[PDB]
């Protein structure tokens, strides 16, 4: 297809970025609500970092990344795991590859 | 038995995490003394590839560089740097490939211990690989060739996440590099066919699902915030975005090159800068799903070794497949 | 799966409302921004008023979702259609089939 | 020929839309007194078979009932209605299915205008049809049973659109009744598969492919709203929505019962109110469509009228297999 330049790409690709970004913050929303209903343990960083390193060994050191991404993965991407406990087991699976 | 490499060599007790565990591992008294000539010995080979690599992209009249191929497991990183970056491509055969940033370069070696045989899982060697990879990007840093320039070097990690992107650019600026970004984008589906198809005898990663999933997730979700970048600021570099068609086949989906932002296929741009939650984990290889991918693919080559790949974990989900075949050694 | 019920369904309810009313407008913001790259006519009611009923034969009369049913429908469903005239075929189509 | 019965039948000109076409046709002598008795027969038939209905629905106990039947083309709405909602499946056996407000019911009739056989198409004859509706919608309005109550009536329409929903709550609200509403959802590929296996002899609708594709833009996109309006209004009636599973069997998804909203499968929810823009239109009908499709069901007899359906039209794309399937008189 025409390949979309200058003004028109900008402009796709800002309307884009204010898509995902709603939907970005609609998964979650909506993961909660549900997370609640079944009661899903409430998502603790602190907690969790008390069973593992939520720091890449450092390399993420802004708290507010190190939440969003753990929180959101918790949520989001395993609604199906209802504890801290065992959701601690995804995260060291995933820290033992790359 | 299943102790990391990290526990078994290391001298002493292991502290937990960061800042604890990182140092001790850096302290070479801090292993025996076998492991810590094997890590000079690996550190030697990665940097020796590494200094090839730059010693023909500078012939090549290529300025200070950090090449980054971005992309989740086995999108088709390798054969984009093949096809669509010919500077590279020519470093890359002079090497077979070596001496690229990965956090994986160290752990086929590392498993064998120079027994000649494999006896340690990828997962019992990760931790000890990701501390050699570090040492290894670290010295490439200030790297020269021999002309006293700043060596070009190249970084294939998935690069999913923001403060990776960060880490690299503040690398390249902190250094006097410029960034040459290629983002390589397959469908999750066909990242699990192409973890199955790696054979345990090949030196490339078998990981299980949950690393090839959320590895697709954060590709995906931080995909726009890295071309920000570099619309951002057209003195980074250039970025090229490539997504997979119907067919298989790489196609270009975005890009900025000389600070100029294009979007040569707008309907796969909205596709691959989000996740599409929807899962795949329970969905199972059967004939029909077999019959589906073959289907879509027209190479006899791949379209054969897709089908292998895929018929021997037949009956099973895409996570028990990827367990099993990530299992073996 | 569980029931929503009570709070829940209806808090399910209000995120999916808000999602999907951030879906509908970013559609039609892609659409149109697109829509001007390719040199697709501008939709115009009055004009293709002139070459079919867009009442549902006096059904429809509120002329706001007049407008946003086939100015949505020309730019979101039918990105592919480049004229007024082209599109005219469609509705007319539409209007012979419930 | 394709004049519809409309420029046929009608006597003098025809005005062109509303208010200027409508009223022309709504005075019988603008038309050849042969099909204005025939407008007269058909409207005494289906008004004679929805008093039936409704003298059904009001021994069984049932208060001045509007039944919608909400719903895209092919959706599995009949089924739903036998199933799911008791007292109307009583009553439609009374009448083999016929009394309701479909702007379909007098095609057929009006196609073969008494001949014997079927000389105009459902194009040619859809305008005089929806005028007939219209006529038999009207005198249904204030219709009274024998206890000189308000009869109930169904309308099964697409009933995709805010004005459409808000007309049918209107009406319902003046003429006294409750609306008991079941809306029925498919996957837009259901009613497509759905659409082919409707036979030219039968008297379902056979239309073309946008009228299925925007007919599902418009229930999906248009659904939270009727739900609203139940939730808003305890009094207005009851509402259930019905989604399609992976195996072909519809599922409760959300309903209104009671002024109580409940939300019986949520990841069915979240999918069925929105239209997943992402197109099926030029998607080739070839062995592994059917293959897949025949995958998802179970019931012989319908599985293999499912796949006799669509290798018919085998190497064709939806829209154009359609298209033909429409075409047959």
């Amino acid at each position: 297809m025409k390949t979309l330049t200058g003004a028109d790409a900008l402009e796709f690709h800002k309307k884009l970025k204010e898509r995902n970004k709603a939907l970005h913050a609609s998964d979650l929303e909506l993961a909660l609500v549900h997370a609640d209903a079944v009661g899903k343990e409430r998502f603790d960083l602190e907690e969790l970092e008390k069973i593992c390193d939520t720091s890449d060994a450092g390399r993420l050191t802004d708290a507010k990344e190190r939440n969003d991404i753990y929180e959101r993965m918790y949520y989001v991407e395993y609604p199906n795991v209802m504890t801290l406990k065992e959701f601690a087991h995804i995260v060291e699976t995933l820290f033992s590859w790359s | 038995q299943r102790k990391g490499t990290d526990e078994i060599y290391g001298l002493g007790s292991l502290p937990s995490a960061g800042p604890g565990r990182w140092e001790y591992l850096a302290n070479p008294g801090n292993w025996h003394p076998e492991r810590r000539k094997l890590h000079e010995k690996l550190l030697d080979q990665a940097r020796s590839s590494a200094l090839t690599l730059a010693e023909s992209l500078e012939s090549d009249g290529c300025q200070p560089t950090l090449f980054a191929l971005r992309g989740n497991t086995a999108t088709g990183k390798t054969r984009i740097a093949t096809k669509k970056i010919p500077v590279l491509a020519a470093a890359l055969k002079k090497t077979a490939g070596k001496g690229c940033v990965n956090p994986d370069v160290f752990k086929s070696s590392l498993a064998k211990s120079e027994t000649g045989a494999k006896i340690f899982s990828s997962a019992q060697v990760h931790s000890e690989s990701s501390f050699l990879a570090d040492r290894f990007e670290g010295g490439l840093r200030s790297q020269k060739t021999g002309s006293g320039a700043i060596a070009s070097i190249v970084v294939d990690k998935r690069l999913s996440r923001e403060y990776e992107i960060d880490s690299y650019i503040q690398l390249a600026k902190e250094t006097g590099r410029k960034v040459e970004l290629c983002d390589i984008d397959a469908p999750l589906e066909n990242s699990l066919v192409g973890v199955l198809q790696r054979k345990p005898e090949g030196e490339d990663p078998r990981p299980p699902y949950p690393v090839v999933s959320s590895g697709f997730v954060a590709v995906r979700s931080n995909r726009m915030y890295v071309i920000d970048r570099f619309i951002a600021d057209p003195s980074l570099g250039n970025y090229r975005l490539f997504g997979t068609a119907e067919d298989g086949e790489k196609v270009m989906v975005a890009s900025v090159i000389g600070g100029e932002f294009s979007v040569e296929n707008a309907e796969l741009y909205e596709k691959i800068t989000s996740p599409q939650l929807s899962d795949l984990a329970d969905k199972v290889i059967d004939k029909e799903l077999i019959d589906r991918l073959e289907n879509n693919i027209a190479d006899p080559e791949r379209a054969a070794k897709t089908r292998a790949a895929l018929e021997k974990y037949s009956g099973k989900s895409w996570s028990a497949a990827l367990a099993a075949h990530s299992e073996l050694i």
